[PDB]
């Protein structure tokens, strides 16, 4: 299987141990588009434009 | 007020190439006659 | 074999010739603060911190 | 095209014709697990690397 | 048509019937499948972009 790649940008969770936990595609919902410009997983309250 | 360069430097790099391994050719228990001189061609090798 | 943090920075790394790891750790660069009358030798210097 | 080595199959092995061994800039061998179900690689390139 | 040389032409025929077939799954970044390393660095409890 052969899938085309494209220069995205994704948020990425190291744990303790520096495994990759969960990543979220920021190109997807509007909820990640929040977390990626918030760097972090659990966005504080707020209005994004 | 004001606020050198040493010139000790480290420079670590893997190599891309393995190794020629010239002296395991060289050191080997067959030696050919002066009438044979086998022949053995290195490249694309680091020595 | 290479350490970074996440605001870019290198602060450690592994060697691959004797398996030894260690710590990058940033060289001192600072000023000196220098208090100096109106007509003297020397000035009083101060190293800060 | 690919011959089989392991049944074996009716032609030979043939996608280069080299004499000599051309000039060659990378050359190394991994190993990876052989009861392993799935594999997964990633190939990209930028600024010439 | 890939190189320049005649190598074999054994058996060399015009099959019609070879069409590429689509996959039924999708590409899912929740849990970490379709993303890569860095080169060579490490990253501990920390949360990347
Ligand atoms: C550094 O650690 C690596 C990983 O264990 C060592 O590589 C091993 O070396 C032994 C001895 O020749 C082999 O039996 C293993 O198969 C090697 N493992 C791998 C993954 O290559 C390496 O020798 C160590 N280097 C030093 C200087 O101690
Ligand atoms: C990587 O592995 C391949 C396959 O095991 C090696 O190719 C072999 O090379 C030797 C020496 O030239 C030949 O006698 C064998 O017939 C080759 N095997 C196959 C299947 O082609 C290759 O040399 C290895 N590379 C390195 C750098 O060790
Ligand atoms: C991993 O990182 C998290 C987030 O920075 C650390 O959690 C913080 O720990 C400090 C010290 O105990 C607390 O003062 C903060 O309130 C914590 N923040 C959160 C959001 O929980 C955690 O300690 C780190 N773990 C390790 C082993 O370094
Ligand atoms: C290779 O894969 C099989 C099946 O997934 C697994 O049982 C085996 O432990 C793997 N080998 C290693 C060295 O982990």
């Amino acid at each position: 299987w052969v899938t085309p790649l494209s220069r995205r940008q994704y948020l990425l969770n190291f744990d303790e141990h520096g495994v990759i936990t969960n990543a979220v595609d920021c190109s997807s919902s509007f909820l990640s588009e929040i977390q990626c410009k918030t760097q972090s997983f659990a966005p504080n309250t707020g209005v994004y434009d | 007020l004001s606020g050198v360069k040493p010139v000790a430097t480290v420079y670590r790099r893997i190599p891309n190439l393995p190794d020629c391994d010239i002296d395991n050719w060289l050191n080997n228990v067959s030696v050919p006659s002066p009438l044979n001189w086998e022949r053995r061609i290195f490249s694309n090798c680091n020595f | 074999n290479l350490l970074y943090d996440s605001n870019g920075n290198i602060i450690g790394f592994k060697d691959f010739l004797t398996n030894k790891t260690y710590t990058i750790l940033p060289c001192y660069s600072g000023r000196v603060s220098a208090a100096f009358y109106q007509n003297s030798s020397s000035p009083a210097l101060l190293y800060r911190n | 095209h690919t011959v089989c080595k392991s049944k074996g199959s009716i032609r030979n092995e043939s996608w280069h014709i080299d004499s000599s061994e051309p000039l060659c800039l990378f050359k190394k061998n991994f190993t990876y697990n052989v009861s392993a179900d799935w594999l997964y690689f990633h190939f990209y390139q930028e600024r010439g690397v | 048509v890939i190189g320049d040389f005649n190598c074999t032409n054994s058996f060399i025929n015009d099959y019609n019937k070879t069409i590429p077939r689509i996959s039924e799954d999708v590409v899912d970044v929740s849990l970490g499948l379709g993303t890569y390393y860095v080169l060579n660095r490490v990253y501990l409890n920390t949360t990347l972009l």
